[PDB]
């Protein structure tokens, strides 16, 4: 049974620096490319970053280039996301997303409304 | 050739046997006597001198020698002499043998390189053929395109090397110093007529496929899609049976204005133009698409397409896989004398030979499609 | 081309004359 | 055979297998393509201008839940199938696995909108480095140019924002600008593009190309684009069979 | 609040999972490790059947064992007669984004459906010859992905809007509707005794439905992606999934629980079709390297690949009398093996 | 509603959760059983010689 669990999301003042940890479980970690995906209030979900299955590949998004650092530990099935001089525009609920298939490069439907293998969220508010 | 050297010599002995029998003799008294003897005609000479009689003129090898002359004694009394008291009109028939840009290098080696080439490139046709047939997932309409022209070149190198195996037999049949079966070999009926008509017929068609082949991907580039069975129809009408409406009419008109020996001799050079024109034709449209596809590939390149050196690298590539395939090369050479006629009869005679041979290997060996099912039927063999 | 047939004509037209004359 | 019977049936299929081959000759000679974008592209805009080209019978009600639209035009008598999915999810990564032999996929997106413009990029990516997509060469349209220019023009804008590379960009030298346009919109125009193109010159080998153009809201030659671009495809296809390219 | 639903949640999911590990004594592998292997089974290409324009999305075999239709994304149903390779039938559909075939246990009517997010059924058998559309149910708000006849009147519709459907054709209504899967439902299978199905979706998830009463008895878990393929055991009382992780999983309803995981370091590819032998004994699941595997459903060993499609294989299935297995694939072939 | 779609799963997973479960090991034998019982009858298992196979 594919489950992700996030922590590590709560109230920081602005510029803080934020630590959010995702636990994977009931699939091989290593073969999949992980993703962070984040909802602000009144909007709907956008991407955030993405990492491949060894860690080499690695992408942000826009908003958060040079703030934000993404890395995965596979031999402890967890993925990592540090947070930089936070800004408001940053509160969101923050998931940890999973791409649908393994071995591949297309991460569909991870920014979709009802994804499945994606985890519940963690809220942080600045 | 032997059959123009062999109606020469019909020619000159109907014309001396005719003198032979159309001068009476000066009805003299001691004086040498009239005989023919298949070599050279030997009418009356001056009694008690010795008169010069030129040498045979029918042969081929004797234009490069001067006009030589024997010198024959006519004798006071008419008896003539033998060699060792056995046969032979003791001399005056010798001193026309010279045996003088030599037969050695400059042809049996272009022999020796077209006889390699064209065994090398039917059988890498036949091969390549066996490849296209065998696998049931190359059967598109390019490929049965491929495939005629393969039979097509396949033709062309039979019709060579049939005519080359004939040529020997006769020299073989002649070797037994007897069974002069030439002559009934020129009434044009079997031994001549049949095998000339098919071998410009494949000529013909051969330069006819590659025509079809570069009108095919002419239409695949520019026009639009349109019937699979009436292209493949036509296509197939114009390649096989196009070559007829000008191989036949060339056929029966030599038949009655310039029969002379299976129409080997053009006496006249217009008479050449009912053949060559329609080939040429072939070969000029191919030229001309030759140019428009390059232009196409060469717009491929130049557009947003990455540049770099490739537009240079590349397109030597491509167009040297595409002169194999629609013979460009018979409008890039076609200025003959010594070194020039030397490589002249040599770079052209040798592309003909092996351009079967690299079409075999561009478009069925190194193609990507057949490796792939080559290595596909691997796969599936290893684990039995 | 004309090799193996001027070879043999040669050949040809040789033998015909030393064999008969 | 044993006549009767199965003189019946091999007649019979071999009166279905001449109408299949009636029907081939149809389905060869037209190119199916597939329309991409979000619901602030401008889809429906553009399927409506090229809509002219081209028990109840013309049945103009479709259902409530349809799945799929069909649009029909014919640019110089080649006969373009366009496809446009509508009643369906937000996931389409089975779907869309469908649409694999398919002669182009035109993917259009509002300019415009900085907001989500890393959205059509997100998937852009997900559509270009595709398994079943690989092979499948992308007609992409960047709609609503005249917005973008005003959104430029009138300032208050703040591009760099959004994408934090605009400070460090040069307009293309190959810029090919209409004679009345600020440079500012012509840098914004080329910035959009160029992030396409990045995209699209990343991976892909050479079995797949991107064709960008830039269609405002007025640009009745949209047909004739997606006409060129096609023919393009299609001979360049037709040239790497033959390894001429 | 929500937390305490989530609480709850929580707490269910581990007693049964708690459970399911109680029952759990001793595992397949144990029990059937001292039988005979069936050894290396070879297959070859009896028949080849050709005609269709663009990818092979569907087939499914006659009853009689003989006949079958296949759809085709050209927007194409051809029924064949497999034993002489005569086309019997070529039906073509309104819409050519077709992803789904089936035919009626009768052989009085053949189903088809697809990206139009409606099943039409057609009549095989009208007075004046010809193939025309019996029916068209509507009400699906996503594709449909698979559809199977409970008899001349029934007949099951899963669709991508996660959900599937009882009908009534006759009527053309929704009889019942079954929810539950939170993502796209791609196969569907029906019992032997046709009283429940089970239906694997997107969700890494498979779920046996009650077609009488409505609701799901069990849910099935253990695949990490999604699940492409279903079918039950012959006896009724199991069934594999084929996923996009490229392993098969053997569940079984009593014990509610995974009981076999056929997976191999090789393969790397998803499943796309799963099928039974008549006595359950191979397993047979096609995969997008193009060939399709033959397991040892009991020991959970390859035992034979089927190989000679060139592009990926989208379907699969095995005879009523399991005389012969057809694929077809998305290189327009279908094949018939022995 | 999110709190109505969760208090529905949480009912499915009580009707779920309350179910007779067999020991794995006898699920297992029935397999084996239902194998062996159906292995004779089995054309792929194995092959039927080449006069009853109509695909011949």
């Amino acid at each position: 049974q594919v489950q992700l669990q996030e922590s590590g999301g709560g109230l920081v003042q602005p510029g803080g620096s934020l630590r959010l940890s995702c636990a994977a479980s009931g699939f091989t970690f290593s073969n999949y490319k992980m993703n962070w995906v984040r909802q602000a209030p009144g909007k709907g979900l956008e991407w955030v970053s993405d990492i491949s299955q060894s860690g080499a590949s690695i992408s942000y998004t826009g908003s958060v280039k040079g703030r934000f650092t993404i890395s995965r530990d596979n031999a402890k099935n967890t993925l990592y996301l540090q947070m930089n001089s936070l800004k408001p525009e940053d509160t969101a609920v923050y998931y940890c997303a999973r791409c649908p298939a393994p071995f591949t490069r297309d991460c569909f439907d991870v920014t979709s409304t009802t994804y499945a293998y994606r985890g519940q969220g963690t809220q942080v508010t600045v | 050739s032997l059959w123009e050297t062999v109606q020469k010599w019909r020619e000159y002995r109907r014309q001396c046997q005719r003198s032979l029998t159309e001068d009476p003799p000066p009805a003299t008294d001691l004086f040498c006597n009239r005989t023919f003897d298949e070599y050279a005609c030997w009418p009356d000479g001056e009694p008690g001198s010795f008169v010069n009689v030129s040498c045979p003129w029918y042969l081929p090898w004797a234009s490069s020698v001067p006009q030589g002359h024997v010198y024959r004694f006519c004798t006071a009394e008419g008896l003539w002499l033998q060699k060792d008291n056995s046969s032979l009109p003791w001399r005056d028939l010798s001193e026309c043998e010279e045996s003088k840009s030599s037969p050695e290098e400059q042809l049996l080696f272009l022999y020796i390189i077209y006889t390699v080439g064209y065994a090398l490139s039917f059988s890498a046709l036949v091969i390549a053929s066996a490849i296209l047939l065998g696998f049931r997932h190359l059967h598109c309409t390019r490929n049965y395109i491929h495939l005629n022209l393969f039979a097509s070149f396949i033709l062309r190198a039979l019709s060579v090397f049939i005519k080359d195996a004939a040529l020997k037999w006769m020299y073989s049949t002649a070797a037994q110093q007897h069974q002069w079966d030439g002559l009934l070999s020129y009434q044009d009926s079997l031994s001549c007529r049949l095998v000339f008509l098919l071998m410009q017929y494949c000529v013909a068609a051969n330069y006819y496929w590659l025509l079809v082949e570069g009108v095919y991907l002419y239409t695949l580039l520019a026009f639009s899609v349109l019937s699979e069975q009436w292209i493949f129809r036509l296509y197939v009408s114009i390649g096989w049976g196009v070559p007829l409406l000008f191989v036949v009419p060339w056929g029966i008109v030599k038949y009655l204005y310039e029969d002379e020996g299976c129409w080997t001799r053009n006496s006249n050079m217009n008479y050449w133009l009912i053949i060559r024109l329609p080939i040429l034709f072939a070969i000029g449209v191919n030229f001309l698409i030759f140019v428009r596809v390059i232009c196409i590939v060469v717009s491929k390149l130049k557009a947003n397409l990455m540049c770099k050196t490739d537009i240079k690298c590349r397109l030597a590539k491509s167009t040297l896989t595409l002169i194999p395939l629609l013979g460009t090369h018979e409008v890039i050479f076609a200025h003959a004398r010594g070194t020039l006629r030397f490589i002249k009869l040599f770079t052209e005679l040798s592309f003909t030979s092996f351009q079967g041979l690299m079409v075999a290997i561009l478009y069925c060996f190194v193609n990507n499609e057949v490796q792939l099912e080559f290595r596909k039927s691997w796969e599936r063999w290893r684990l039995e | 081309e004309g090799t193996f047939t001027s070879d043999v004509s040669s050949y040809l037209e040789g033998q015909a004359a030393k064999e008969f004359i | 055979t044993l006549s009767a019977e199965d003189k019946a049936a091999v007649e019979r299929s071999k009166m279905i297998e001449k109408q299949l081959q009636k029907d081939k000759q149809v389905y060869r000679a037209t190119h199916r393509l597939l329309l991409l974008g979000a619901d602030n592209s401008g889809k429906s805009t553009i399927v409506k201008q090229m809509r002219i080209y081209h028990q109840q019978d013309v049945l103009r009600t479709r259902v409530k839940t349809s799945g799929i639209f069909e649009t029909k035009f014919q640019v110089d008598k080649v006969n373009f199938h366009m496809f446009d999915v509508g009643a369906q999810r937000d996931e389409r990564r089975k779907w869309i696995q469908c649409f694999n032999d398919v002669t182009a996929i035109i993917f259009v997106v509002d300019s415009s909108d900085y907001n989500r413009l890393q959205e059509a990029l997100n998937d852009f990516k997900s559509i270009w480095n595709n398994r079943w997509l690989r092979t499948i060469s992308v007609i992409l349209f960047l709609n609503k140019q005249d917005l973008l220019a005003e959104k430029v023009l009138a300032g208050k804008s703040k591009i760099e924002d959004y994408f934090p590379e605009f400070a460090r960009y040069t307009t293309p030298e190959d810029a090919t600008p209409e004679p009345g346009e600020d440079p500012r919109v012509t840098r914004a125009k080329y910035f959009i593009r160029d992030e396409f193109l990045r995209i699209s010159t990343a991976s892909g080998d050479g079995r797949h190309y991107c064709y960008p153009h830039f269609t405002c809201s007025v640009d009745t030659e949209n047909a004739r684009r997606i006409f060129n671009d096609c023919r393009d495809i299609i001979q360049r296809m037709h040239l790497r069979q033959y390894e001429l390219l | 609040e929500l937390d305490q639903l989530r609480q709850e949640a929580e707490q269910l999911k581990n007693q049964i999972r708690d459970a399911r590990k109680a029952c759990a004594d001793a595992t397949l592998s144990q029990i059937t490790n001292n039988i005979d292997p069936v050894g290396r089974i070879q297959m070859r290409t009896r028949r080849t059947l050709r005609g269709h324009l663009a990818k092979i999305y569907a087939m499914h075999w006659g009853t009689d064992s003989r006949l079958l239709v296949s759809a085709s994304q050209d927007g194409k149903l051809i029924i064949w007669d497999s034993y002489t390779t005569n086309k019997v039938h070529a039906i073509p559909l309104r819409s050519s984004w077709v992803m789904t075939c089936a035919y009626a246990p009768s052989g009085n009517y053949v189903a088809c459906g697809g990206l139009d997010n409606i099943c039409s059924i057609y009549n095989l058998k009208t007075r004046e010859g010809n193939v025309r559309v019996s029916r068209e149910l509507a009400g699906h708000t996503g594709y449909l992905s698979c559809c199977r006849f409970l008899d001349d009147n029934q007949i099951v519709t899963s669709s991508g809007d996660t959900t599937c459907a009882l009908w009534d054709i006759e009527t053309g209504q929704q009889t019942t509707t079954f929810t539950g899967h939170t993502g796209d439902v791609m196969s569907l299978s029906l019992a032997p005794d046709t009283r429940l199905f089970v239906s694997g979706a997107c969700d890494a998830s498979a779920k046996l439905w009650d077609v009488r009463e409505g609701m799901c008895r069990q849910t099935f878990t253990g695949h990490e992606s999604d699940i492409n393929a279903i079918c039950f055991f012959p006896n009724g009382n199991a069934f594999a999934t084929g996923s996009d992780d490229a392993t098969c999983r053997l569940f079984d309803l009593r014990a509610d629980q995974e009981l076999m995981t056929y997976s191999h370091d090789n393969i790397i590819c998803g499943i796309t079709s799963v099928s039974f032998s008549k006595s359950g004994r191979l397993l047979l699941a096609g995969y997008d390297d193009f060939n399709c595997n033959v397991w040892d459903a009991l020991k959970a060993d390859r035992a034979g690949v089927l190989a000679g499609h060139d592009n990926r294989v989208s379907c699969l299935g095995v005879t009523d009398d399991g005389m012969a297995v057809a694929t077809g694939s998305w290189d327009s072939f279908l094949k018939i093996w022995n | 509603a999110s709190i109505a779609q969760a208090r529905k799963l949480v009912e499915q997973l009580k009707m779920e959760a309350n179910i007779d479960r067999i020991k794995v090991s006898k699920a297992a034998a029935d397999l084996m059983a239902y194998c062996e019982a159906h292995a004779k009858e089995d054309p792929l298992l194995t092959p039927v010689p080449a006069s009853e196979n109509p695909f011949r």
